[PDB]
């Protein structure tokens, strides 16, 4: 949400704006959907029992 | 003190770099022989080449061109450095060296030279303050937009508050060679008008024949007067054009000579006469105010004088526009989100609060660093808030 | 050959007459030199195609090509679309002293640019020189001593 | 060109110099003011990376070898190694922080597993960023690198 | 857009088939509603001005402009632009054996631009100090001047 | 679109015009599309109170 | 041709505009039928013909 609207836009200056808002919302969702598919599951099977 | 050191910062939109090469510029006077030129391209080269070797690698240098046009008078200079590791220091870095070149340069009579960084990236030259055009909106002509322009270059040179370096950007009116064929006395002597005017085009800027082939490939055939009969003025006596009888005619007796004045690269800006106007706003002003000045001093100019901004004054770029009206309505989606999540609509104020404890810091490293808010700048600021989002969420999410 | 003012008005003024119903446009630029030179720079829409911005142009550039000089379209107009930034500057240099700079300038323009150039996304090269061309330097004492005008 | 009532013939090199030269005598370029042609390269809008600057290399090696005695280029001019090292000290800035925070991690989870944990979940995250870049039109620039610091 | 030129390619696969006459006043190329959208009348009030006097200030301050905007895909004048006007006399012509033919050519002849080179241009004379622009023959500008043609 | 960029490059002219020249609009299918559309906000509005 | 429908020779300059030079009989010489007798034309000796 604090990324998105950074996308928008006018000109030859906020391409450079769209050149951001994407490559880290990306890293965003990748990230987020890790920690729910990857992140969980290695934090299971590699944890040393305490 | 947010919104404080949030104002005192200056805002740049994207830092110059390094990028191991940049360029000089070379202007003479005209019409100034292309030898002058090279006379001074001559010094030049030897300033990068003598006072400079430990830097320099490499000046190209080329006598013809400039970065506003050919002319004799016309000269560029393209210098690439020794590697980054094989200069180290800012005595050695492009701004340093750059600076005591065009500071050296600054020496030569007669001969206008700077020398520059590249702005950047490919054609961003978008900063630098503006780019103002003047626009004959009626019949003036040549001479009227001339004055008038010089009206404007007068009045705002003499308001070095909001406004400096008001120049025009062209070249100027250097005198020219008016010839004038007395039709009658060419009918009388019996002479083609299509025969002098083709033997003067001819001999004096050459012509374009036919082409012809040089080794299996096809190239030119120009006709033209050896150069020993085309520097000087009296020269156009000495040529010979065949009257209808069989007697030659020098130009001598049909026409008739003198010297006169007029732009050696004439302006258009959408169909009409125009003429561009350079400079910058001044040290303590932004590019804003500096545009309605010139709009303003523009008013009083002569009916029929009209006015545009085109190139950088055109667009207008970014922070002070619209873009925190961007960080707005992001806000706006963010405390969406957190009533979305906490079901309340104070407890994101909660998480609302945690944001200028980030932009504190931010604004402080900028001031304190000599640097200046831009889209690098805002980009941080704004991983920066959302950082600070995570954490505060985290905690009373983890609280409630 | 040309005078400014004479290009001006016999090609600059003729051309942008007749320069409209091009799209997505936002101004026209136009300089007209003392070198017998013109320029007209159209300019579009950011993110506007780039190639139909660049023949609707030259549709319209031959709705006034025969009313330019035979002078002007023998030599021929062209019509770019392009950063006015380079890219890189390649030079060359002869090492014995072997050949002058004009020589260099022609075998380039004769085997280097005409290849580069055919390369795509190389929107103009501009050659440091110029290629060869049979030179008729004429004398003016010699022409007239038999009667003879160019 | 003409005969004479002499009978006497009038040749072309009778009234002119003939002479190979050049179509324009207005450009004189150096190089370390030893004399040097070249070519200055522009851009097409809408091209097309380190693309067009390989390409350059190619129609070139293509050409060094039918090149006379003692004709060498040089680069005097080049926006290309700077996107080169520009890219290539990000890939050290990434590589940098994640050794960093290997060590700040075993700082607090002081065993090599789950510390070991957060090191696979970066290039996964970052790589597949680049699948996305890709998948919207976005090239490995220098602003997408920064994005990929930030 | 494509549907556009595609003909035009056409258009000049014969424009040299057709008449000089034709193409010296060219042939125009356009994709267009034949219904209009608006008209845009000017009147002047204290009568200070005919309509061919209006209709040339538009043909000439406002047609070209309204017509460069975008998506404007035909402007049709209602009147026309100025233009010299010779109107020939048959009874005065042939009073001194004369035919239109040598109006027009006298035309030709007296109302032109002429292109003649600079003074020490390039190649120079080393050791040369002056370099200027000649000027020549250039373009009438008055109803008077058309008058005394010689 | 179309139709207020006539009055931008017309706004661009109308002072540089001589003596008592002046504009008309004999034709319109403009305030037409303006009249439409609003007579149905119009529309819309009733429809919602009754 | 260039009595009774014109003709288009070159242009001229207007005001720092170009424009067009044309060139063609009074009306005077081209109503009627019997105008076409009142032209005439250089025959190669000198002598000139209607």
């Amino acid at each position: 949400a604090v990324f998105v609207p950074m996308a928008f836009f006018g000109g030859s200056t906020g391409a450079i704006y769209r050149q951001f808002s994407i490559t880290i919302v990306s890293a965003m969702a990748l990230s987020v959907l890790v920690a729910l598919i990857l992140t969980p599951a290695l934090c299971a099977t590699m944890l040393k029992p305490i | 003190g947010m919104a404080y050191l949030f104002v005192r910062l200056p805002s740049s939109f994207l830092p110059d770099e390094d990028q191991g090469v940049f360029m000089t510029m070379v202007q003479l006077p005209a019409g100034a022989t292309q030898e002058r030129t090279q006379k001074v391209l001559n010094e030049v080269t030897h300033y990068y080449l003598t006072k400079e070797k430990n830097n320099v690698e490499s000046v190209f240098a080329v006598n013809g061109a400039g970065a506003a046009g050919a002319g004799q008078n016309t000269g560029i200079a393209f210098v690439s450095l020794k590697d980054w590791a094989d200069r180290p220091g800012e005595e050695n870095k492009v701004e340093a060296i750059t600076m005591r070149a065009t500071r050296a340069f600054s020496q030569i009579k007669d001969a206008m030279v700077f020398a520059f960084n590249l702005p950047a990236i490919v054609e961003l030259g978008t900063a630098t303050g503006f780019d103002f055009e003047l626009i004959d909106q009626a019949g003036l002509g040549h001479e009227k937009l001339t004055q008038a322009r010089n009206q404007l270059l007068a009045e705002a040179a003499k308001h070095p508050d909001m406004l400096t370096s008001v120049r025009p950007n062209g070249l100027e009116d250097t005198p020219q060679f008016k010839i004038d064929i007395d039709q009658e006395k060419a009918q009388a002597l019996g002479v083609s008008i299509n025969d002098i005017n083709t033997t003067l085009g001819a001999a004096w800027g050459g012509s374009y024949v036919n082409d012809f082939i040089d080794r299996g490939r096809v190239k030119k055939v120009y006709v033209m007067s050896e150069a020993k009969y085309r520097m000087l003025p009296d020269d156009i006596g000495d040529w010979y054009v065949r009257a209808a009888d069989g007697q030659m005619v020098p130009f001598s007796a049909f026409s008739s000579s003198r010297w006169e004045y007029g732009s050696p690269r004439l302006e258009r800006y959408n169909g009409l006469p125009s003429m561009e106007i350079l400079g910058q706003a001044a040290p303590g002003k932004s590019t804003g105010e500096a545009m309605e000045l010139m709009e303003q001093l523009a008013s009083k100019l002569p009916t029929g004088v009209g006015y545009d901004w085109t190139g950088m004054s055109y667009q207008e770029r970014l922070s002070g526009n619209q873009a925190p009206s961007l960080y707005a309505i992001s806000l706006i989606v963010v405390f969406l989100c957190l009533a979305a999540l906490y079901e309340s609509w104070s407890i994101p104020f909660s998480v609302m609060l945690v944001v200028p404890l980030g932009v504190i810091g931010a604004l402080l490293a900028a001031t304190f660093r000599g640097l200046t808010n831009d889209v690098y700048f805002q980009v941080g600021l704004l991983t920066t808030i959302g950082l600070s989002a995570k954490n505060a969420i985290l905690i009373v999410e983890f609280a409630k | 050959g040309a005078d400014a003012k004479t290009v001006q008005d016999t090609v600059t003024q003729v051309i942008e007459q007749n320069m409209n119903g091009i799209d997505n446009l936002m101004y026209m630029s136009s300089n007209s030199d003392s070198t017998g030179t013109v320029q007209i720079t159209l300019t579009f829409e950011s993110g506007t195609d780039a190639d139909i911005a660049q023949v609707q142009v030259q549709n319209k550039l031959q709705l006034a090509m025969p009313l330019l000089p035979q002078e002007v379209q023998q030599q021929g107009v062209s019509v770019e679309k392009s950063s006015s930034s380079f890219l890189m500057v390649v030079g060359v240099i002869n090492t014995d002293g072997t050949m002058t700079q004009e020589d260099i300038s022609d075998y380039v323009a004769a085997n280097m640019k005409d290849a580069i150039s055919r390369t795509s996304g190389v929107g103009d090269v501009q050659l440091f020189g110029s290629q060869y061309a049979m030179r008729i330097w004429m004398n003016p004492n010699e022409l007239n001593k038999f009667q003879l005008t160019p | 060109l003409k005969v004479n009532q002499d009978g006497s013939r009038v040749l072309l090199r009778d009234v002119a110099k003939i002479e190979l030269g050049g179509e324009n005598y207005d450009i004189i370029a150096e190089f370390n003011g030893q004399p040097a042609s070249g070519l200055g390269i522009k851009l097409a809008t809408g091209a097309n990376a380190l693309d067009t600057a390989a390409a350059i290399r190619a129609e070139l090696a293509k050409m060094e070898p039918f090149f006379p005695s003692g004709l060498k280029i040089v680069y005097p001019y080049d926006t290309t190694p700077f996107v080169k090292i520009s890219i290539h000290e990000v890939v050290k800035t990434l590589v940098e922080a994640i050794i960093l925070v290997f060590l700040v991690m075993y700082l607090f989870l002081q065993n090599f597993r789950a510390t070991l944990i957060p090191t696979i979940a970066v290039p996964v995250v970052l790589l597949g960023t680049f699948a996305v870049l890709a998948a919207f039109g976005f090239s490995i620039n220098t602003l997408t690198m920064f994005g990929m610091v930030l | 857009d494509i549907a556009q030129v595609q003909v035009q390619n056409k258009l000049q696969l014969a424009m040299p088939l057709l008449p000089q006459e034709v193409q010296q006043q060219g042939v125009s190329v356009e994709k267009s509603s034949s219904s209009f959208l608006m008209v845009v009348g000017v009147i002047n009030t204290d009568g200070t001005m005919t309509q061919e006097d209006i209709s040339d200030y538009v043909a000439a301050n406002m047609k070209d402009a309204i017509s460069r905007t975008s998506g404007v895909g035909d402007v049709q004048l209602f009147g026309s632009q100025y233009a010299m006007r010779i109107w020939m006399n048959p009874n005065e012509l042939n009073k001194f054996q004369l035919t239109p033919v040598d109006v027009i050519t006298a035309i030709k002849a007296q109302n032109a631009q002429v292109a003649a080179g600079q003074l020490g241009g390039t190649p120079p004379v080393k050791g040369q100090q002056l370099n200027a622009s000649i000027i020549a023959q250039t373009r009438l500008t008055s109803t008077e001047e058309f008058g005394k043609i010689l």
